[PDB]
């Protein structure tokens, strides 16, 4: 499931914000 | 309030008078910013809330009140190394010229030989993506509450010419009444032509930023869309393990929904998350009516929920005042300050 995709990604946790 | 309850369009003059009004309280301040309206000293450092590339959000006590505050500090040297000052010059003249129920307040600010220091009001409740993650996703009525005061907000900011560019459920507050408090403006600004700098969240960036076109307004409704999904999905519309992978799938023009999304929240993000910026929302002829009057919206009363007078989904528990329980741990680190002033041409206005 897309759920399960998601739980198991590495961006489940607090996302930094990005500059460049 | 009554009046629009009544029939739509009849506050459209009163919204007008509301935000006329708003804007010449705003412009005031914007034009002579307050600075250096409290000092080090006079705060106890608790507990560490939340952490950055150069700066961290400490739980403070006001000595002589007693009132606890959230403090952000600054590492002056970091700023510039990462070449972040106009930004952060941005955050402090804007957050301490707004004024709206769903923006955590500016109480004071000041600077010293080492650090940035924005004192704001404590909002205990943790952040919205705290509880998401937990909760798994929100029901449609749920995320609807919160969408609503974003609106809202958003309709505040663009009218003063300010672009937000950092929604994500990391940067909304959970107050003890259960509404959104916005946090981190370190990438709002005040611009009325298009703008070029790319920053924000990967997840939630719009096509326009990533294809460095030049943007507008348009992408706060684009990221509008984001949060809206990922509130009701429980997972973003575009994610994968790199940000490579999502800039990728956010440029295609492809979105899939969860077949327990309704029908109408389906048309809305379709009209949220359009990369065509002559299609969508909030970017049209009516511009914010487009979204304030779209059908999922349909059982949403927006002066009650301005007013706070709507029952919230959820009230976060609340041990008292000082209390860290919604908030995750974080590495303590001592604040030291030089005996030397760093930096200090560069943050002169501060
Ligand atoms: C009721 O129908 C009378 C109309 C007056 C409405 C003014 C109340 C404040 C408007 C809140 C909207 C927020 C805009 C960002």
């Amino acid at each position: 499931t897309t759920y399960a995709d998601f739980i198991a990604s590495g961006r489940t946790g607090r996302r930094a914000s990005i500059h460049d | 309030g009554n009046a629009a309850a009544a029939k739509k369009g009849s506050e459209q003059e009163s919204v007008k008078e509301f935000l006329a009004k708003a804007k010449e309280d705003f412009l005031k301040k914007w034009e002579t910013p307050s600075q250096n309206t409290a000092q080090l000293d006079q705060f106890d450092r608790i507990k560490t809330l939340g952490t950055g590339s150069f700066g961290r959000v400490m739980l403070v006590k006001h000595k002589e009140s007693g009132n606890h505050y959230a403090m952000k500090i600054l590492d002056k040297q970091k700023v510039v190394k990462l070449k972040q000052i106009e930004h952060t010059l941005n955050e402090k003249r804007i957050l301490q010229a707004v004024n709206f129920p769903f923006l955590v307040k500016l109480e004071f600010s000041f600077k010293d030989n080492s650090n940035l220091y924005m004192v704001m009001e404590y909002v205990a409740g943790g952040e919205m993506f705290s509880h998401l993650r937990r909760i798994g996703r929100f029901s449609e009525p749920h995320a609807r509450f919160y969408a609503a005061q974003i609106v809202l907000t958003f309709e505040y900011l663009h009218s003063l010419d300010l672009i937000y560019r950092d929604l994500k459920p990391e940067n909304l507050l959970i107050d003890q009444q259960g509404y959104i408090q916005v946090t981190d403006f370190g990438f709002a600004k005040r611009v009325k032509g298009r703008t070029w700098t790319l920053c924000g969240t990967p997840e939630y960036l719009a096509p326009e930023i990533i294809l460095s076109k030049g943007y507008n307004k348009a992408v706060d409704w684009w990221a509008l869309g984001v949060l809206i999904y990922e509130m009701a999905a429980g997972y973003p519309p575009f994610f994968a393990d790199q940000p490579i992978q999502i800039y990728e799938k956010i440029v295609s023009g492809k979105v899939r929904f969860p077949s327990h999304f309704s029908s109408d929240l389906k048309d809305l993000l379709r009209n949220l998350l359009q990369v065509d910026l002559t299609k969508r929302f909030g970017n049209l002829k009516n511009g914010v009516n487009d979204i304030k009057n779209h059908k999922w919206f349909a059982t949403t009363d927006w002066i009650a929920i301005y007013q706070r007078k709507v029952e919230a989904p959820f009230i976060p528990k609340f041990k008292g005042p000082g209390d860290t329980s919604n908030f995750d741990d974080y590495e303590e680190e001592e604040i030291r300050v030089s005996i030397n002033e760093k930096c200090g041409k560069e943050f002169t206005e501060f």
